[PDB]
RNA sequence: GCCUAACGAGCCUGGUGAUAGCUGGUUGUCCGAGAAAGAAUUUUAGUUCAACCUUAAAAAUACCCCAAAAACCCUAAAUUCCA
RNA sequence: UCGGAGUACAAAAAACCCUCCGAGUGAUUUUAAUCUAGACAAACCAGUCAAAAUAACCAUAACAUCACUUAUUGAUCCAAAAUUUUGAUCAACGGAACAAGUUACCCUAGGGAUAACAGCGCAAUCCUGUUCUAGAGUUCCUAUCGACAAUAGGGUUUACGACCU
């Protein structure tokens, strides 16, 4: 949830490029 | 016209149940198109994508690491093209059980 | 194009003095659609630290910020939320740089 | 509905309503569920129990049903054999 | 391509029907299914073609 | 409207910037692997572990033991070195390995075992069994001196009683025999103890058997304190679990506060709480020896009852809850017809005035 | 076109107090509370359901609500939920 | 009529003759049962999940799968079937069992809730000025003009809006 602090957290695409 | 048809009803996806309230088993806690919040502890899975609670308890909200199941190729493959210190997370949800399963009672003194 | 206010639009180096790029680039600059100046690294520095120099010399105790973030009066019932971060300096499209 | 009759000048009922309705006699009406018996073939098993089931109407259409129908339809009713017998009384009703 | 409904029938000997959705140009439907009369799974055979 | 974390985001530490030169693990494995690693830390989000209770969490232990003891780290390392070197060397052996036919002499495995890492391993089960909680109510100690304890089911049956091990009453009737090895300048306890199914008291267990002022390994030898009493739960209640404490103690300890009549069949006379039990004689007694079983009724405790405790015999459900419903409603609206038969009192008619 | 001063079909009586989702009108005094639209509809000049509201009546919590909590690329004012 | 994305930035909902993609089904075999706590959704009708328990099968064996999976659909009555079902571009998609033009020969009821005239709003179009000079003017920007652009006004035109009648 974008107010919280933990926000963003389950983010990974960034670690794997398939494009 | 070019433009058609674009006219259709909101789903009402969305959390139902929120942390830290009382649930009844088979109250549904949540509902959505992609999953967004995964099952945890307590927490059955409907065919559509829906959460409900299978014991009666409080709903939690949680983050943890997420272990595909090997059966599933395409998160395998996700899985397997991390980088070696990563760990992927999700969102849980969990219920955590009120009552005690059940009690001894005395029925008769022989 | 779109411009937002305190952009740059055209960069113009060499080994001119400012004075003779200034004379031509005026033209330029009033022949857009915003209003516009033609500015030196010089320049520019000068009138951000003027305009800061502005904002801590203010004798007046009551600044747009202070007033709207604390929403005082009720005066947010007025203001667009944009105007938190625009402090009354901006306005629509129109940016007035005496604003404080 | 017709709340003067010609003849006799009693308050008709509306027969239409006896057909598809059942009258508990605690004020609960009963009725089936549209389209249970309308292409079965191409619904899951699920969706056709939730159409076989019978179930009741809420506060509005019972009303708007009472007012459809005569004072003969909301009798008590002994029949020997009945299903629904067992259903008439509410009972533990706190309210 | 149009499909077809056809009404099957148990050869456990109780009538018991259900409708099924089946390729035009493909063969004589049969199949294993569930008969609750029997409680079993029993064979059943195309009867008749219901829809088209 | 952003936070600020609080503390380490999970994944902040390794480069976007150029992946390709980054190792990834292209195992599955390794990747669970190292996630159940994760999921083990202390992180500073709302986790699973939180509300789920790993039970108090961090607990600082008090311990009562046995001194654990002392060997030479770099011998014994030489030493096992050593046995590897000559274990490996063998033809003999390797022609074992390759044709997948060996066997472990599983008794000399059970005798290194009882030896050395058992008493770890039997304390954690005693912990996971909840010995400690019901006992001595936050103390930990390591059984450093392994206890034997078996039945006579008959002349030739041997019935053994492991830590958790499931024992029938009817082998437990008469008084076990003990095996330890202490040479004598010793004196010992011993206590079986029925943690739970003591009727009244939710707190308190009964003293089954206790015996004191041991001489070594003799077990007959000593005063008993409370003589035998046979296991008996009720029918109803599933697995009590009885515990063999002991405690090896200094000075000879003589109470008659502690001491039971001979035939002692009131249940108001053995009731007993360990912890109180070992306060008392605290300094003296070090906790040492444990074994323990999980027990369930069989026919002959019946006889106990009757026979011995001169009792009616009670025996007990397992109740569950009635089930939920909500407040009934005026017009229950598209609900089932059975609806009505949830809030029904029970199924027989009534026909009020008439 | 004409058929007794109004003929795209005479006039008169009856059917007739025709029927109008359309316009007009709707008669003493004082007091209590008091309403701007979600859904279907040959429906958008209307209805019938909701939500609000009125009059009685039973109850028990009702708003306000701090942490904690609600998604995956980037994203504001703020919402939700609650002692 | 139904669905997906934006509009609608973070619970839900949310309009336009708004911006964009789709649906009116294939293919396959794993042919996908009965019964019931509790819920979602909701004006109503319709929609959705689902524990436990039975029965089926390894002898403690109940989510059909894929195509962005989401959408691939239709009420009552009435007809055909006989045991248990099937039937609508009823697509004006909450569906009249079955009906087109034309009226300047027209009529009545209304509407400024809605057009034609005029007013009003606005200023796209139109009209004025100034600002800027590359250029035309043989040479020379501004005698006379002036592209690309800038700032401001006017309220003649054609529209646009539907505010009074
Ligand atoms: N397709 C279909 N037609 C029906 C149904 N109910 C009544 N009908 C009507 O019954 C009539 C049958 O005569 P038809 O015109 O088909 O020869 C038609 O007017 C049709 O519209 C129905 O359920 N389905
Ligand atoms: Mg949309
Ligand atoms: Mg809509
Ligand atoms: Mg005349
Ligand atoms: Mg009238
Ligand atoms: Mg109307
Ligand atoms: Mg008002
Ligand atoms: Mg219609
Ligand atoms: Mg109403
Ligand atoms: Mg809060
Ligand atoms: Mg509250
Ligand atoms: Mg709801
Ligand atoms: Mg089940
Ligand atoms: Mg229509
Ligand atoms: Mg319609
Ligand atoms: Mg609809
Ligand atoms: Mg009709
Ligand atoms: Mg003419
Ligand atoms: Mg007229
Ligand atoms: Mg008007
Ligand atoms: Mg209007
Ligand atoms: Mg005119
Ligand atoms: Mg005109
Ligand atoms: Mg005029
Ligand atoms: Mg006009
Ligand atoms: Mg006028
Ligand atoms: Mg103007
Ligand atoms: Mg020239
Ligand atoms: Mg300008
Ligand atoms: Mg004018
Ligand atoms: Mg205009
Ligand atoms: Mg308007």
């Amino acid at each position: 949830y974008r107010s919280k602090p933990t926000h963003g957290i389950g983010r990974y695409k960034h670690l794997v490029k398939a494009q | 016209s070019k433009n058609l048809g674009g006219k259709s009803p909101g789903k009402r996806f969305g959390i139902k149940k929120m942390e830290g309230h009382y649930v009844h088993a088979g109250n549904i806690l949540a509902t959505q198109r992609h999953f967004r919040w995964h099952p945890g502890a307590h927490v059955g899975l409907g065919k559509n994508k829906c959460l409900y609670a299978l014991e009666e308890g409080v709903v939690r909200y949680t983050k943890e690491v997420y272990v595909p199941n090997p059966s599933n190729s395409e998160a395998v493959d996700l899985v397997t093209r991390l980088p070696q210190g990563a760990v992927l997370y999700k969102t849980f949800v969990h219920v955590v059980p009120a009552k005690p399963e059940g009690t001894f009672k005395l029925v008769a003194m022989l | 194009t779109p411009v937002k206010a305190g952009r740059l639009i055209v960069e113009m180096g060499g080994r001119c003095e400012f004075k003779e790029v200034q004379g031509f680039l005026d033209l330029v600059a009033h022949k857009l659609p915003f209003p516009a100046k033609a500015v030196s690294r010089e320049t520019l520095e000068k009138m951000r630290k003027d305009q800061e120099e502005r904002e801590r010399n203010n004798q007046n105790p009551w600044t747009f910020e202070r007033i709207a973030t604390a929403n005082m009066l009720g005066i947010r019932k007025v203001l667009s939320p944009y105007d938190l971060t625009h402090k009354g300096r901006y306005w629509g499209k129109f940016y007035t740089p005496e604003r404080v | 509905v017709t709340y003067f009759s010609s003849r006799k000048g009693k308050r008709k009922t509306v027969k239409a309503v006896i057909y598809r309705f059942l009258r508990l006699h605690s004020g609960l009406w009963l009725r089936r569920k549209a389209g249970y018996k309308k292409k079965l073939w191409k619904k899951t098993a699920a969706r056709k129990r939730r159409l076989r089931e019978f179930v009741f109407c809420n506060k509005t259409q019972s009303k708007l049903l009472d007012k459809m129908t005569t004072s003969f339809w909301k009798r008590r009713n002994w029949y020997a054999d009945d299903p629904y017998q067992k259903y008439q009384d509410r009972t533990n009703l706190k309210v | 391509s149009k499909t077809i409904l056809v009404k099957m029938m148990s050869q456990a000997g109780t009538g018991f029907s259900f409708n099924t959705k089946r390729s035009r140009l493909r063969e004589k439907l049969t199949l294993l299914h569930y008969d609750p009369v029997v409680k079993k799974k029993v064979l059943f055979v195309e009867q008749k073609k219901i829809r088209s | 409207r952003r936070a600020a974390p609080l503390g380490p985001m999970p994944n902040e530490d390794i480069d976007v910037s150029d992946l390709e030169r980054l190792k990834k693990y292209r195992s599955f494995d390794r990747y669970r692997r190292r996630a159940e690693q994760e999921a083990r830390k202390p992180h500073w989000w709302r986790t699973y572990r939180e509300h789920f209770g790993e039970e108090s969490g961090p607990k600082d232990r008090v311990d009562i033991g046995l001194p654990p003891p002392k060997v030479s780290r770099t011998q014994q390392l030489l030493e096992r070195k050593q046995a590897l070197r000559e274990l490996r060397a063998n033809v003999e052996e390797e022609r074992a390995a390759r044709l997948q036919t060996a066997r472990i002499p599983l008794e000399a495995v059970r005798a290194e075992w009882e030896r050395t890492c058992g008493p770890y391993h039997k304390q954690r089960l005693a912990e996971y069994c909840g010995l400690y909680r019901d006992l001595f109510h936050g103390a930990t100690f390591v059984p450093r001196v392994p206890l034997h304890v078996a039945y006579a089911v008959g002349e030739d049956d041997l019935m053994p009683v492991y830590h958790g091990n499931e024992v029938t009453p009817t082998e437990a009737a008469q008084a076990p025999e003990v095996t330890y090895e202490a040479d004598e300048g010793s004196l010992w306890t011993l206590l079986l103890t029925n943690l739970d199914g003591h009727l009244l008291e939710p707190d308190a267990e009964y003293v089954h058997w206790l015996v004191t002022n041991i001489p070594g390994n003799r077990v007959t030898e000593g005063q008993e304190t409370c003589p035998y009493l046979p296991p008996f739960p009720a029918r109803g209640s599933g697995f009590h679990r009885f515990a063999f404490l002991l405690f090896k103690q200094d000075k000879r300890i003589d109470f008659s506060g502690d001491t039971r009549p001979s035939p002692c069949y009131q249940l108001a006379q053995r009731t007993f709480h360990t912890f109180d039990f070992y306060k008392k004689h605290q300094d003296a007694m070090t906790p040492a020896g444990l074994a323990f079983f999980q027990c369930r009724w069989d026919d002959s405790v019946t006889r106990v009852f009757h026979q011995l405790l001169d009792m009616r015999e009670p025996v007990f459900e397992f109740v569950r809850p009635p089930p939920y419903h909500p407040k009934q409603k005026r017009f229950p609206h598209r609900q089932p017809l059975r609806y009505l038969d949830r809030y029904r009192d029970s199924h027989e008619p009534t026909y009020g005035i008439y």
